[PDB]
């Protein structure tokens, strides 16, 4: 959780088992189409 | 070969 | 009718044959087994 | 004022059938059996 | 010569192609028919073309679709030339087979089902001389050769002479030992080409000899070779050209070529089709009698020609390429514009074509040679983007497979004016200019400048520089892009969503014509062929719902008429009169009306009363609210017909039952979809198939559903603008303006500065004025050559004129001309800023994975996915399947569940 | 904080030619083994 | 030819300790996928799918 | 989801064992998958 920081969806640490990865590729991937 | 072998409708603005 | 959907069948062979992905390809596993190269094996079978 | 280009060349009556044998309009387009058939290309059931 | 002083027929193109190909392919196929001898005891003969007999068809058309037959001709040769032995010549009138016949808009029929062919565009054969890139030393200068099957041969060049070829496997295929292996002396070789210092320093006929009868003309135009028309072989003297050729561009004395531009491109028609096809069929034949040949004489028994020959090759052969070929595709009997718009398309794709993924990005975009050819706005959107075009108005094919553009001679010559046909190629040389002469400053007129185009570029010379000049309006449009009017007034890309949206509209009940139009619906309805056309001049003796009569120099001709019938994508086809009974007609005057069209003119809408404001929201985005008039009016309404103790006897529906969703009638029993419900107009029992048997598989039933215009449904405009239906108001709810009208229609107004649409006010004010004025208007593209603002001018009169006729001074206010002052339905009181009021011409639209996984897995419901998962599959049904697809290639797994707390492995199956 | 400790171990292998006749190889009322594809029309 | 070497050491190393015997690469016997698996709706008239 | 090919010949002939401490291979294999509310602990 510190070392990846804070979640922008809710506003604090991140929740133990969320998919940080999937949201990372995503968050990265849907900028491409515009 | 054997290797190489909700109901969809338009919505609206309510 | 699932028991026959899960059921197989199997056929003996009077002659053994050798799998695809195990010769023709490029990393040969029985060439590297064997200390031979691929044409004498292509050959013999 | 006035357009240049007379605009009574635009108008046309509502209630108008247009003839199509005007100076506008091509030839009538014929059947094509029978098109072939007077040239020739094509003979009738009888005469064959 | 037609089409240089009017607009040509929308099917003139699959007309002469046709006729083209009846009249020269099957005498260029037979003459290439080979010569089966044998049989010497036996009586036989050959195939000579001397008879070349085409039988008319003894079924009719009508009778055809009714019963799902080919609509087709006879073929009879008495192809006798003389026996084998028996020295007596035998000739006896043979049937080959069947050739199917195409009708004069295009379509043929075949097995019951109308079918269109689609022209192909592709390269044509000839050298290129392309310069590929080359990352170390000069440029390297590749040459290809292509043949009439598509066989490539090219020629490459290094910085030393180092002319290789590519037809080899290697690099180098030695083209000196190629050229001396053709035949030709070495001392003539180094003595014909030109500059022999450097050739004397430099130290397969199945397809690519075969070059094509354009493949010559192409080779001799690029080169500088003289070599008769007639010959079509790939002679040793075309090697040493194109080599003399590269040589000299390799020192700058050349150029390239464009692979993009239409005189490098060849345009196939339904002719070299249908001609691929019969060789093919006659090859088949000749197989055919050759096996029967070697079966007789194993019989010992002397044949008869008749009995030697089967009429199944070129049936099965031409039924097999109108059924599995890309290019042969279904006609779409939508609406009378999808059926002039079908045939004019243009296909990248297909045999011996560029596919989708594999096309370049250079193919898809226009080229400078696509003016008043290929039409720049219509594209099928897609993955299939630019790869599938429409043809232009005013184009034709030039004898070369080249489609070629009118043009007009401005040059002082003997008559001075002569509408010149150009091919993409020649027209690059001459001076094309489109612009008025209304200027004078003060000189001759003749030094004033004009816009024009050469040598693809543009650039503005004076009035005596240019040679030829374009006059048609609808020269550069299709069929879909001209129907829009105001079309200078909007950008490409929506007169392109335009274009699509025009084929998807619906035949309406009753028929209106539009006030503000371009001008050519009267061309479309008359191409369209749902238009009764008189074939006879006459007067009309007797007038009936179901046929005409027309009575002529004492013959008498009788005229059926279509009366609710089903097109091939659910549409009611009707057809009215509008000619009384007792008068004159000519030949090619409309008798009786059709479907989408009221007095020989498109007609696919109504013209209601729009408004453009937001009304609480509802237009937030692309949507209108609509009043409740168009409801109980039955403006928009229209008909629909699909095809499958209200069971009879026999079990089939009978006439007139109103069957509900649930209902059956003939699992066993056909049974009525969801969303089907209406009055069965006929069933027909097909207890004979057709299909070469009698199949009486089921019993085709007709429904027709009545659907009027509801919440959901979409409305689209002539301009690119759609809307989805949010809400029906009542009349008295909807906003009314100074005259006490309520507008039947309200479109948001922020989409207007969005997809940069001006036109469609102009058309909204016009119709408007029309409307009061009781006036209709038909406008010619790009009004602005005349004078600068002369829509605003032309728009402005008709408003103003309808403001002080009748006495409507909302109309035309001063202030804001175009705008008004309106009211609110609920209160009463008026908005504090006027809104636009006219009445345009609105149609009816007939259309009404692992990225889900990953958003469920990245907002973390596992449960959810997992029922989804298992919803869609039905240990899982989905392990199981892919264990078993996994061993039935010796591949074992396991699945092995370890328990934590007894340290113990259990297999799970 | 003790983990729940789940534990699924998926292996994959080649097989034997013994093991591959305990897929098809099943039991019948008079005990004659069969399996076995002698025909070649299915149908 | 040292690739070649590495590469048929570290293939032979596994067979030691892998319970996997390498005769095992040619096909003595053959497996049959089952019939639903392959494309087979019904049989009606002398119909094969 | 690449080979599809020789990445199982080659495992099948190491005799990989896998744990399923992924996410599509639970999806491929059909069980819950331990992220969010199936992640436990
Ligand atoms: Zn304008």
């Amino acid at each position: 959780r510190l070392c990846y920081g804070r979640s922008p969806t809710h506003g604090d640490l991140v929740e133990l088992g969320e998919a940080v990865g999937i949201i990372a590729g995503q968050s990265i991937g849907e900028p491409g189409t515009q | 070969n054997g290797i190489r072998g909700s109901g969809r409708s338009v919505i609206v603005v309510g | 009718s699932r028991i026959r959907r899960y059921q197989m069948g199997y056929i003996k062979l009077a002659c053994p044959v050798t799998h695809v992905w195990y010769l023709k390809r490029l990393p040969s596993y029985i060439a590297n087994l064997l200390d031979k190269p691929l044409k004498e094996l292509e050959g013999l079978v | 004022g006035d357009p240049v280009y007379p605009t009574i060349n635009y108008i046309q009556d509502p209630d108008e059938v247009i003839d199509y044998r005007g100076p506008d309009f091509h030839e009538p387009t014929p059947n094509m059996l029978a098109y072939l058939k007077e040239h020739g290309k094509i003979i009738s059931r009888e005469e064959l | 010569n037609e089409g240089i002083s009017t607009i040509p027929g929308f099917n003139q193109i699959q007309f002469e192609g046709f006729c083209r190909f009846i009249d020269q392919g099957l005498t260029e196929e037979l003459y290439k028919f080979p010569k089966i001898e044998d049989t010497d005891q036996e009586i036989e003969f050959q195939l000579f073309v001397e008879t070349y007999q085409l039988v008319e068809p003894l079924i009719k058309e009508r009778d055809a679709v009714y019963e799902s037959l080919t609509y087709s001709s006879e073929l009879y040769v008495s192809a006798g030339l003389i026996w084998k032995n028996s020295r007596d010549m035998q000739e006896q009138t043979i049937f080959i087979g069947n050739i199917p016949l195409m009708n004069s808009l295009g379509t043929s029929i075949v097995n019951g089902i109308y079918r269109i062919v689609i022209n192909q565009i592709l390269q044509s054969p000839g050298i290129y001389y392309r310069s590929e890139l080359d990352h170390n030393g000069i440029s390297v200068y590749t040459g290809t050769i292509i043949s009439d099957w598509g066989g490539r041969s090219e020629l490459e060049i290094d910085r030393k002479a180092r002319i290789w070829a590519r037809v080899s496997r290697k690099q180098k295929i030695s083209i000196l030992v190629l050229s001396s292996a053709m035949g030709l002396n070495l001392r003539e070789i180094l003595e014909n080409v030109c500059y022999p210092e450097i050739f004397l320093s430099f130290l397969f006929f199945q397809q690519r000899c075969e070059l094509g009868r354009i493949g010559r003309r192409n080779m001799n135009r690029r080169l500088n070779l003289d070599i008769p028309q007639n010959n079509t072989f790939l002679l040793p003297r075309d090697i040493l050209a194109a080599a003399d050729h590269l040589i000299g561009l390799k020192f700058g004395m050349g150029a390239l070529d464009d692979m993009n531009h239409l005189k490098n491109k060849r345009i196939r028609s339904v002719a070299d089709l249908l001609q691929d096809q019969f060789g093919l069929a006659l090859v088949r034949l000749e197989n055919v009698v050759r096996g029967t040949i070697c079966g007789a004489i194993r019989h010992k028994l002397i044949p008869t020609p008749q009995n030697l020959v089967t009429s199944t090759p070129l049936t099965t052969t031409y039924e097999s390429f109108f059924g599995l070929h890309p290019l042969s595709q279904v006609l779409d009997r939508t609406n009378p514009l999808t059926q002039i718009v079908h045939g004019r398309k243009l296909s990248y794709l297909g045999p011996g074509g560029l596919t989708g993924r594999t096309a370049s990005f250079r193919i898809r975009d226009i080229h400078p040679s696509h003016y008043g050819r290929i039409c720049p706005i219509d594209t099928s959107e897609g993955i299939n983007v630019g790869l599938i075009g429409s043809l232009a108005i005013h184009a034709r094919i030039g004898h070369w497979g080249s489609l070629e553009s009118p043009f007009y001679e401005i040059s002082e010559r003997s008559t001075g004016v002569r509408m010149l046909y150009l091919s993409p190629g020649r027209d690059e040389y001459y001076m094309v200019a489109a612009g008025n002469s209304l200027a004078l400053n003060q000189d001759i007129q003749e030094e004033q400048v004009v816009p024009a185009r050469y040598r693809q570029e543009f650039l503005t010379i004076a009035w005596e520089q240019v040679h030829l000049r374009s006059i048609f309006p609808f020269q550069y449009f299709s069929i879909g892009a001209s129907l829009i009017p105001f079309i200078e007034h909007n950008d490409a890309n929506r007169a392109l969503m335009s274009s699509n949206m025009q084929r998807q509209a619906v035949p309406l009940s009753r028929s209106e014509k539009c006030i503000v139009g371009t001008g050519l619906e009267r061309q479309a309805a008359l191409d369209s062929g749902a238009l009764a056309i008189a074939e006879r001049e006459g007067r009309v003796v007797y007038t009936n719902t179901d046929k005409i009569l027309l009575a002529g120099n004492g013959d008498i001709l009788s005229i059926p008429l279509v009366i609710y019938q089903r097109s091939n994508k659910n549409t009611c086809m009707h057809q009215k009169l509008q000619v009384p009974r007792g008068k004159c007609i000519k030949k090619g005057q409309i008798l009786a009306d059709g479907a989408a069209t009221v007095g020989g003119e498109l007609a696919l809408g109504k013209n209601v009363l729009v408004a453009y404001m937001p009304w609480e929201g509802y237009n937030s985005e692309d949507a209108v609210l609509i009043s409740e008039r168009l409801v109980y009016e039955d403006i928009y309404t229209s008909f629909h017909i699909r095809k499958y103790r209200n069971l009879d006897k026999n079990g089939i529906v009978m006439l007139g039952s109103w069957v509900e969703t649930g209902d059956i009638l003939v699992e066993t029993c056909l049974k009525l979809p969801i969303g089907g419900r209406g009055r069965v107009i006929d069933v027909r029992w097909i207890q004979k198939r057709g299909g070469s048997s009698y199949n009486p598989e089921t019993i085709r039933v007709y429904i027709l559903q009545k659907r009027e215009i509801k919440v959901g449904d979409k409305v689209a405009g002539r301009h690119g603008n759609k809307g989805i239906i949010s809400k029906i108001l009542p009349r008295q709810d909807m906003p009314y303006l100074q005259d006490g009208r309520s507008v039947d229609m309200v479109f948001n107004p922020l989409g207007v500065p969005s997809r940069m649409n001006v036109g469609q006010i102009f058309e909204c004010s016009l119709g408007l004025a029309g409307s009061l004025l009781d006036r209709h208007y038909r406008i010619a593209p790009f009004d602005e050559r005349y004078e600068q603002e002369a829509s605003r001018k032309l728009v402005f009169s008709e408003l103003y004129e309808a403001s002080k006729q009748t006495a409507n001074p909302w109309v035309f206010e001063p202030e804001y001309p175009g705008k008004s002052r309106i009211f609110d339905g609920r209160t009463g009181n008026p908005f504090e800023q006027p809104v636009i009021i006219g009445k345009p011409y609105i149609l009816k639209l007939i259309h009404q994975g692992e990225m889900e996984v990953w958003a469920l897995e990245g907002f973390g419901v596992a449960h959810i996915l997992q029922e989804m998962l298992t919803y869609k599959s039905d240990a899982p049904e989905s392990f199981r399947l892919l264990v078993r697809e996994l061993r039935s290639l010796a591949l074992e797994l396991n699945h092995f569940l370890v328990s934590e707390k007894n340290f113990q492995i259990n297999r799970k199956e | 904080m003790i983990d729940r400790y789940k534990h699924q171990q998926l292996r994959i292998g080649s097989v034997s030619p013994q093991q591959i006749s305990a897929w098809a190889t099943k039991i019948l009322p008079n005990g004659e083994i069969v399996g076995e594809v002698t025909k070649p029309y299915t149908f | 030819r040292k690739d070649f070497l590495v590469r048929r050491v570290e293939l032979a190393k596994h067979f030691i300790r892998t319970n996997i015997e390498p005769e095992w690469m040619v096909l003595c016997l053959l497996p049959v996928l089952p019939p639903e698996l392959r494309p087979i709706i019904q049989i009606d008239g002398g119909k094969l799918m | 989801f690449q080979e599809t090919a020789r990445v199982l010949a080659k495992a099948a002939l190491r005799g990989r064992i896998d744990w399923l401490k992924g996410l599509k291979e639970n999806v491929v294999l059909g069980g819950v998958i331990p992220v969010g509310t199936g992640f436990k602990g």
